[PDB]
């Protein structure tokens, strides 16, 4: 008759592997990182260049 | 009489070097596995009575 447990749903012990159950899990896997996008330039038609 | 006060000596020869360093045992000692991550968490299972001694 052995429990399973859940973190406490606290941000806190999710990431450490903390749970009130029999197996603290290593961590939270990793779902893949979001990076932030590059925005866009305008170009450079709309003033004249002469490099 | 040439004896060896006159002549005179260029260099030695260098025979031995010496650097002295222990005998490391950090190899024998202690159990040791990579870690590919810059945290390493090693599990330990116990295995309990009904009374979790």
């Amino acid at each position: 008759a052995e429990i399973g447990g859940d973190h406490g749903y606290n941000a806190t012990n999710i990431a450490a592997g903390q749970t009130s159950g029999a197996v603290t899990q290593i961590g939270p896997a990793v779902m893949g990182m979001v990076r932030r996008a590059i925005p866009n330039l305008i170009a450079f038609d709309i003033c004249g260049v002469q490099p | 009489s040439t004896t060896t006060n006159s002549n005179s000596i260029g260099r030695p020869n260098l025979v031995a070097l010496t650097r002295a360093t222990t005998k490391l045992i950090y190899s024998d000692i202690v159990a040791t596995q990579r870690t590919n991550q810059p945290v390493a968490a090693f599990y330990g299972i116990k295995y309990l009575n009904p009374d979790n001694e």
